[PDB]
């Protein structure tokens, strides 16, 4: 912002929902703001078939935005969450949710207020016994409504 | 439910001066017992229960077969200076909606209690309501009144002109099958019953009047609407009987005198409004102010408030003219940081 | 409102009383339906009047894996020749809280036909025992 | 947890099943917590057709796990559990299993329980005269219900 | 590791009052009673283990299940007998006194002998600075009696305190019934959760009170309005949720240090800095050692911002650090480097206005 | 750091008129009164921070709910009183003087006293260049009578002046009734969303006027057409869509400075260089100094080019910028260098012409 081209770089995320955070979050690679369309073949009167019409529909959610917490650390708060949602207790598992966006200088500029989280998978990486990577406990996480803003 | 009625008044002592939790009427006899005395708690709750209704708290400051003034009897308690015993003693409870007094005018039609200190003990009620913010006053009417004594009554003995406060006007003949008798019961926990079951079905969305008050029998007069709309301006509601509908509940305006809170479907709501609200703003000694605290309480209440104006109880062909949430540096500058954050909102209702 | 408690079509509890026929595995076809009779006036032309008259109940068809405990279903069935016994039976839909969105019981059951299990040597899958199942009302 | 985003590196993996273990087990693929989700279109009385709910739906489970025994040594345990599968015999067969993730000194932190095992598949590497690597006598383990913790 | 508490009390049977334990609560057991009489001691140490937290440290005094008043609580150079054998271990972060207010229950201590215990403690907790004392005040007390209690009877004003009003209705499973018991026990366990679970710097408030069923005495918006500006934490009841504790504030007059979590998270950089700054052997009584000293403090601060709990937009205004000659003398004498710190605290926010409207 | 707007008038509560204030809304009634009295100051900024743009300087003058005349809106070197006070500020990017014209209506200032302001408003404006001059007629006014106002009784004739003819039927909600106000606040709003939005070269016109709920009088093409020329915009309601200004001119006879954005395009590339250009120090009185300041200015304006804000295909034919020694000649003085400098602006256009036909 304070260029008169700034563009955003790739590091700077954080995301505060009612269910703690974490330290370092590598990734969150999905957010969709989907619509469909139609398809109406229209006739008027001379004979052509007419423009392709097309109209308005749903906000269609699902938009799982894959999360990446780096590192499965004593920290089991993730799996505390899809275990809830797994034996129901909706009370407590459909989470209201955000995620932040900062500048090239840390201070958020456009967050993506979401408004039911689920986190309806938890998947860990290979256990490879000689790699150098670390462990990825990548989790995704269901909407019931679009994102906002 | 969300709906928890508390009155308390005259009945055979149980646990004098405490408000305690009853929430069938198997659980109410297995604390006092049953209409002995003449009292009218058992009436009222009965009511209650029968027509509708899910829990209540009751203080039983009376006792069964010696005083009767502002302090004891059917009357208020500043909880002996303390403000935790009897009807001091509701403040700490934070869990009611509505607030009847009904055995209170047993003293007016039983013994000397007169009538200045009704004006008296009813405002304590109006005051003490109006205080937590949160709970209407449900206020029984004069027995015995025909036609034009209680408009003068109200309007000049105990102008009362407060927004937690709302009236009816006739009482209520009610038959117990124990005692195979009918006695003209205060017209409360009838109604707060009506209440309860409107707001669970109905939605709490819409004012409770128009409903049937089931466990009635008669009423002592039969109000024909020549002087209804002589009435319903100054603020009374009125039980009236139809023909071939039942005992149905004539009435949904309050006891103020502001025009904007004149209706009790506007003033119910916002206390529901303010209470679901209060439960979903919480980490009141979160941590720091900050900034993300302004953006996180913006979210999450505008996201309650959206889901609402799509249940149609808020008003709006569109979910913006039904509310404006605003949580900016416009509302909280560097001097209110230093203690704590605001923030504003407004939801519209309709009424017919 | 708590965002609502919707219902759903997994979780639900499936349970015939009396004999001991245990817990099923699936219902089907639960449903209700009246006999309107249709008269046509003559002299107005613009439709047909429509009347109701008597209601009527529909079979189930309730469905389980073929566990050893079907030798009493068989027995249940016959027992036509030498009197018959109607339970009560229940079928209630759940979310997956355990809580209870509807519960439904009939009345008074009677079984009408059960189609075995489809052994097959090259189809993947479990025997499903089907139990129909008369009727003669819902409870209340 | 030695640091404050010390994760946990990749190279901790021990089984705990019940068959006899194996000295290397040199490798551990993906591991999930599968839940998907429902779809619900309700519309309320305004018109829009609605955000459209997403309720819940059984724990999947079925999770395969692709145990790697490098090397198919003398020992015999991976392919006597299938052989005994192939006949029955679920008094021997049905064994549930454990996963233990170690801290970065070799300490467990964090264990996946898996609540039956059946080992319903043992494929072995191709045998290229010239080529290198070794022989990967490949396990997939199948669930009944999904993993714990 | 942690935090780690301390609480003084009779115990049926173990060592005596001259040790300090370090017990777990399986432990506990095993060295001391189970709930065996009216002695608080067992009630306070089995809720701190249930709500959350471990590195529990016992004292045993005069009794063990008497008559202390001031003499069975303080030893000094005798390394016994309470507080005064408590100086000998660094590791406590915090104390509490439970039991002591059991003995006024059955009389024989007197009133105005109680508050000798207290102000002795918090002396002694005060002199060694990491540390932080808990008091819990008479029971059988209602709004007014406590705030004439706390202000004109026993006015302390110290920095090292905290006092959280209505006590706690327990339970006791050797007989099957509830007790009314001081709340320091299950207090200090808040303070090990919520250091271990959002960091220290977070003041210990709103967290739900495991383990206790009932309160005693609710508090309203009404009341609580008198109580927190002179400074006593309050436990109520909210429904819908959970008894959750209020306030988290310290007695203490000055300004400065009105919020607790400030005393807390201080306390916190102190310890931190300690254990790693331990050059105290002085072998190079050195001009350049300070290069190390300055170094070892802004890298481990540094990293503390890039939590997020100080405050600042950039290093430079979170902290402010010097160790060089500025603040290094010529001084000929041994007298270590000094250096000069400064963490420029949160400050917590503890009100909610909601601004309503009908358009 | 964007149009900084300035106000005078009278405000019931606040500072007096000695300092110049920096506001937003909820600022403003934490400061001044709320819309009290038929104060036009009050409207006039509400409908600024309602139509877009912030940084507004609000003057209070006497009488604070007085006959100010011609002698309360200055003060010359007192620092004070108005437009003399003003001059300590260089962040003011545009002026208005609403409610000066309250006191007209009110009387006791008679329309011969009221040219004194406004002309003593342009000499103050033109004191000092970087900044615009907004004046606003009298009411009640039709068309004939605003050009003979304009051209006999004010023949101002200055560069730095904007004259929008129409009042507005704005909205006070402290009765609950209309009010009309001069549009001097509602119009300074539109110049700050104007540059802010599409950037500040282009004209601010065709720009929906947010709060106005009602006009005046209505504004037709057949005398609009007489206005126009004589330099006075005109605001008009279009059906179909919303109130929008009209034309955005200067009262200026110069024909190179006719259009208004020109005006306010120049005051923006001027400000602009200042703030990069600051080596007033003297400190490198050198010759080979002046390179960098024809290498700084040069690179911010053909960025600007890159914008597309300027004329020219190329970077070339588009400014001019030349500080060699022919334009700082050796005067052996301290005058300070000399800067070449021009901008082709953008020729704005005004008309719009269909033909039709029908083969």
């Amino acid at each position: 912002m304070s260029l008169p081209k700034p563009e955003d770089v790739l590091v700077a995320p954080n995301f505060g929902i009612q269910i703690d955070g974490v330290m370092v979050e590598y990734l969150n690679s999905v957010s969709n703001l989907q619509i469909e369309q139609d398809v109406i073949r229209y006739q008027q009167n001379q004979g052509t078939t007419g423009r392709n019409n097309v109209t308005l529909m749903p906000g269609v959610a699902k938009d799982g935005s894959v999360q990446v917490e780096r590192g499965m650390s004593q920290s089991s708060v993730f799996t505390q969450w899809i275990n809830d949602s797994m034996a129901g207790r909706m009370a407590t598992a459909r989470k209201n949710a955000t995620i932040i966006v900062m500048d090239y200088e840390d201070n958020p500029v456009k967050r993506w207020n979401l408004r039911n989280a689920w986190c309806s998978k938890v998947v860990a990486g290979t256990l490879k016994a000689g790699d150098t990577n670390a462990l990825t406990e990548t989790i995704t996480i269901v909407f019931e409504e679009l994102v906002v803003e | 439910g969300t709906s928890v009625a508390a009155f308390v008044g005259l009945a055979p002592t149980g646990p004098l001066n405490e408000p305690t939790l009853v929430t069938n009427w198997t659980q109410y006899v297995a604390a006092f017992g049953d209409f002995t005395g003449g009292y009218y708690l058992a009436h009222s709750v009965y009511g209650f229960f029968n027509n509708g209704g899910s829990a209540a708290y009751v203080v039983r400051v009376g006792g069964s077969a010696q005083a009767e003034s502002a302090h004891p009897g059917p009357a208020q308690y500043l909880g002996d200076s303390s403000d935790r015993t009897g009807f001091g003693g509701l403040e700490a409870i934070d869990e009611i909606s509505m607030v009847a007094v009904p055995d209170l005018m047993a003293a007016y039609q039983r013994g000397a209690i007169d009538l200045e200190a009704v004006k008296a003990v009813q405002l304590g009620l109006i005051a003490h309501c109006e205080l937590m913010g949160d709970r209407v006053a449900i206020i029984d009417p004069p027995p015995n009144q025909n036609a034009r004594q209680i408009r003068v009554w109200r309007q000049e003995t105990a102008g009362y002109d407060s927004k937690y406060a709302a009236l009816y006007y006739p009482w209520i003949k009610s038959f117990d099958p124990a005692t195979g008798q009918s006695r003209l019961v205060p017209p409360s926990g009838h109604v707060a019953g009506i209440w309860a079951r409107n707001d669970s079905e109905r939605g709490v969305h819409k004012a409770p009047a128009n409903e049937v008050v089931r466990g009635a029998v008669d009423l002592e007069l039969q109000i024909t609407r020549g002087e209804q709309d002589l009435l319903n301006p100054i603020g009374v509601n009125c039980i009236r009987s139809f023909p071939g509908r039942g005992i149905r509940v004539w009435g949904a305006r309050t006891l103020s005198s502001d025009p904007a809170w004149r209706y009790l479907n506007i003033r119910r709501y916002f206390n529901y409004l303010e209470e679901s609200i209060l439960i979903g703003t919480q980490w009141v000694v979160f941590e720091p102010n900050d900034h993300n605290l302004w953006a996180r309480i913006r979210r999450n209440v505008s996201a309650f408030l959206v889901n609402e104006w799509r249940n149609g109880a808020l008003f709006g062909q569109s979910p913006d003219q039904a509310y404006y949430v605003k949580c900016d540096e416009e509302t909280n500058p560097p001097e209110s940081v230093d203690l704590g954050r605001v923030v504003c909102e407004i939801g519209i209702a309709p009424v017919k | 409102m708590t965002r609502k408690d919707p219902g759903s079509s997994i979780w639900f509890s499936l349970a015939i009383d009396g004999e001991s026929l245990g817990y099923f595995n699936g219902c089907e076809g639960l449903s209700t339906q009246v006999e309107v009779e249709q008269r046509q006036e003559g002299g107005n032309n613009g439709f047909v009047w429509q009347l109701p008259t008597r209601v009527t109940y529909s079979n189930i068809r309730l469905t389980r894996p073929l566990t050893p405990d079907t030798a009493k279903v068989a027995k249940w069935i016959s027992s036509v020749q030498t009197g018959i016994q109607r339970p009560t039976a229940q079928i209630s839909a759940l979310r997956a809280d355990g809580s209870l969105v509807a519960r439904w019981g009939l009345i008074d059951v009677l079984p009408v036909s059960w189609q075995g299990p489809s052994l097959d040597p090259g189809s993947a899958s479990v025997a499903n025992e089907v139990l129909e199942i008369a009727h003669h009302g819902f409870t209340d």
